[PDB]
């Protein structure tokens, strides 16, 4: 019921994190876990997300970069980002809904973690 | 107000039907979340269950009237129920013992489920007029049971794991049993006729070699649910036609198909309903969030608000025509919030599964509860014995009419689940509003051949 995101931080263009969510009381696997993204100035949008049996969703512009996982023996669930565009800077929040569907609105989901900032910088060392 | 038994039996049922719902609110995620069905397999094999769970319900009225007595036979039930309830617990550790223990749970309902009414009516003289308010307390006790349980079994799986809450159910049996017990010397003149002989051990036993060969029997039958179709399919035709070789026959036989089609769709409750909420359902209302399998609790709510008002204001035939058409507008109502009222993410508000289980628990009101009640006026042993066959079979078909709705493990997008689950309500929902008209049309010959 309440989760927290631990694994964000600031990284270079290309790079990788991985973020992961854990629940408390609650067993996570009865749950479906989106993550969402909220970037300046702009409203919190579904990046990527793994239901209670595996299915997966993702939001366009991350597949191929974003891989959504869960450890169900650790109870958590991770979002490996790799190849990282300024673009992708924004606080990520973990959200968990009871069961099989993954909507793409924040209100279809009713548990949230605090939210972990991500930011890339276009950083490149100097040739 | 009552009789001072009148309190042990409606406290004894109330925790025995509580350990019983603990475990049908959660069964059908647990088939898929805990042994890995596909929503198909849990919905048959949860079919296949309740079909035993309600046609074995014959064997305890038997058991009780003319074998062990009525009192001893609550005993035994209850406690082959707890015996069923600790070993769906054991099976998390021992998951081969699935079916055996839910075979368990089913012989041990069958022995027990006719036998505290019974105790019931024995409780006052015979045309006291407190009867009626009674049974009106006493269906109040199952469903206040069965709301506790659904509402709080499926918060405790979450939290807890299943082995705690099959536990729990396992431990609601065993305190009805203490107060059964503790309260034991306000019975000592109730009872049927072999309650106050010595007990037969002959018969004892010859009821503990029933029970485990069909324990066993029921495992089977769960495990492969093909051949369970079959050996109902032919028991139906055979069962019909040596009904029709031997008019207020027919009658009891048109009301038996009626009935038939209301357990249809009463078996949809803990499967393509459940999982409707599960994901196609905002899971808040009124500010709180909720476990959507708790949705099931919505009907032994409507159940226990309703009865009272429902005792306290034609006759059968017409009963159940009403009773059909608030079942018909359940499902309508349900295809209605998924076709017009969804968001735009696919989800619906959670007052539309309230107004369906209202609907759905009046339609059970006018219904199951009137049922065999006045089938106990048109008519005997035979008839009772088909009444749960076609019971069992209704749960059967149940099941299949589920698997209609089921949702592949892959799939996370609520606009992808919503037209199936409203396709299958609606047709649901159209079928039975026919149904009702075609009732309709039967009542005065009906109320003709009762006359
Ligand atoms: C529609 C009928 C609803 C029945 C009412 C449910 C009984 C209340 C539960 C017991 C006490 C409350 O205990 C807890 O409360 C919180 C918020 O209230 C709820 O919510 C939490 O747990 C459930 C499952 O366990 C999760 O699906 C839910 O998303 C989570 O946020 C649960 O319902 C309950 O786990
Ligand atoms: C009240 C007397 C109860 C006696 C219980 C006898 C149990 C016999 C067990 C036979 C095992 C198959
Ligand atoms: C009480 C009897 C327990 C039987 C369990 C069978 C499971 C065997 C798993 C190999
Ligand atoms: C009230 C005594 C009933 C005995 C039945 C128990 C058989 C194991
Ligand atoms: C009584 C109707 C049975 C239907 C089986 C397909």
């Amino acid at each position: 019921v309440q989760l927290v995101e631990s694994g964000g931080g600031l990284v270079q263009a290309g790079g990788s994190l991985r973020l992961s969510c854990a629940a408390s009381g609650p067993t996570l696997s009865n749950y479906a876990v989106g993550w969402f993204r909220q970037a300046p100035g702009k409203e919190r949008e579904f990046v990527a997300g793994i239901n209670w049996s595996s299915g997966l969703r993702y939001k366009d512009v991350v597949k191929g970069r974003f891989t959504v996982s869960r450890d169900n023996v650790k109870d958590t669930v991770y979002l490996q980002m790799n190849s990282l565009k300024p673009e992708d800077t924004a606080v990520y929040y973990c959200a968990a809904r009871f069961g099989g569907m993954l909507p793409l609105q924040p209100s279809g989901y009713a548990n949230w973690g605090q939210g972990t900032q991500v930011t890339v910088s276009s950083h490149h060392h100097h040739h | 107000q009552q009789p001072r038994p009148f309190f042990m039996i409606f406290f004894v049922e109330l925790w025995e039907r509580f350990g019983y719902y603990g475990v049908q609110g959660v069964l059908a995620v647990f088939f898929v979340k805990q042994l890995g069905f596909s929503q198909e397999q849990a919905f048959v094999t949860f079919g296949a269950f309740a079909a035993l769970v309600y046609g074995l319900i014959s064997i305890g009225g038997y058991v009780g009237d003319h074998l062990l007595g009525t009192k001893r036979t609550i005993v035994l039930g209850a406690l082959v129920l707890a015996i069923g309830y600790f070993m769906t617990g054991m099976s998390l550790l021992k998951p081969d013992l699935i079916f055996i223990a839910l075979g368990t749970i089913a012989v041990g309902n069958g022995l027990f489920k006719a036998n505290p009414a019974s105790l019931l009516s024995k409780c006052y003289p015979p045309k006291d007029p407190r009867l009626d308010g009674a049974f009106t307390l006493f269906y109040m006790s199952i469903n206040i049971g069965s709301l506790i349980a659904l509402s709080l079994a499926p918060v405790i799986a979450d939290r807890f794991g299943y082995s705690v809450t099959y536990n729990l159910c396992g431990a609601g049996l065993i305190i009805a049993l203490l107060v059964y017990i503790a309260c034991r010397g306000m019975v000592k003149d109730i009872g049927s006729e072999p309650d106050f002989r010595p007990m037969s051990f002959s018969k004892l036993l010859y009821v503990l070699l029933g029970s485990v060969v069909m324990i066993f029997v029921c495992a089977w039958l769960m495990h492969n649910v093909e051949v369970a179709n079959l050996v109902l399919i032919v028991l139906s035709i055979v069962v019909t036609i040596i009904f029709f070789r031997q008019n207020k026959m027919f009658v009891a036989f048109v009301l038996m198909l009626e009935a038939v089609v209301f357990y249809i769709l009463y078996a949809q409750m803990p499967t393509s309903l459940n999982f409707f909420a599960i994901n196609n359902v905002h899971h808040e209302i009124l500010g709180f969030s909720i476990n959507p399998v708790s949705f099931q609790a919505l009907n032994p709510f409507w159940v226990v608000l309703a009865s009272p008002i429902l005792a306290g204001i034609l006759s059968m035939p017409m009963k159940f025509t009403l009773g059909m058409f608030m079942c018909s507008l359940g499902f309508l109502t349900a295809a209605a919030a998924g076709m017009w009222f969804a968001d735009a993410q696919g989800l619906t508000s959670p007052w539309f599964i309230v107004l369906v289980y209202l609907f759905q628990s009046l339609g059970e009101l006018f219904i199951s509860a009137l049922g065999l009640a006045m089938i106990a006026a048109l008519v005997m042993g035979f008839i009772l014995g088909m009444w749960f066959l076609t019971q069992a079979a209704a749960f059967l078909l149940g099941g299949y009419v589920a698997t209609f709705t089921a949702v592949p493990d892959n799939i996370t997008d609520p606009l992808e689940t919503l037209p199936v689950y409203t396709n299958v309500f609606g047709k649901i929902g159209l079928v039975t509003l026919g149904v009702a008209v075609v009732m309709l049309l039967m009542v005065p010959w009906l109320k003709r051949m009762i006359a």
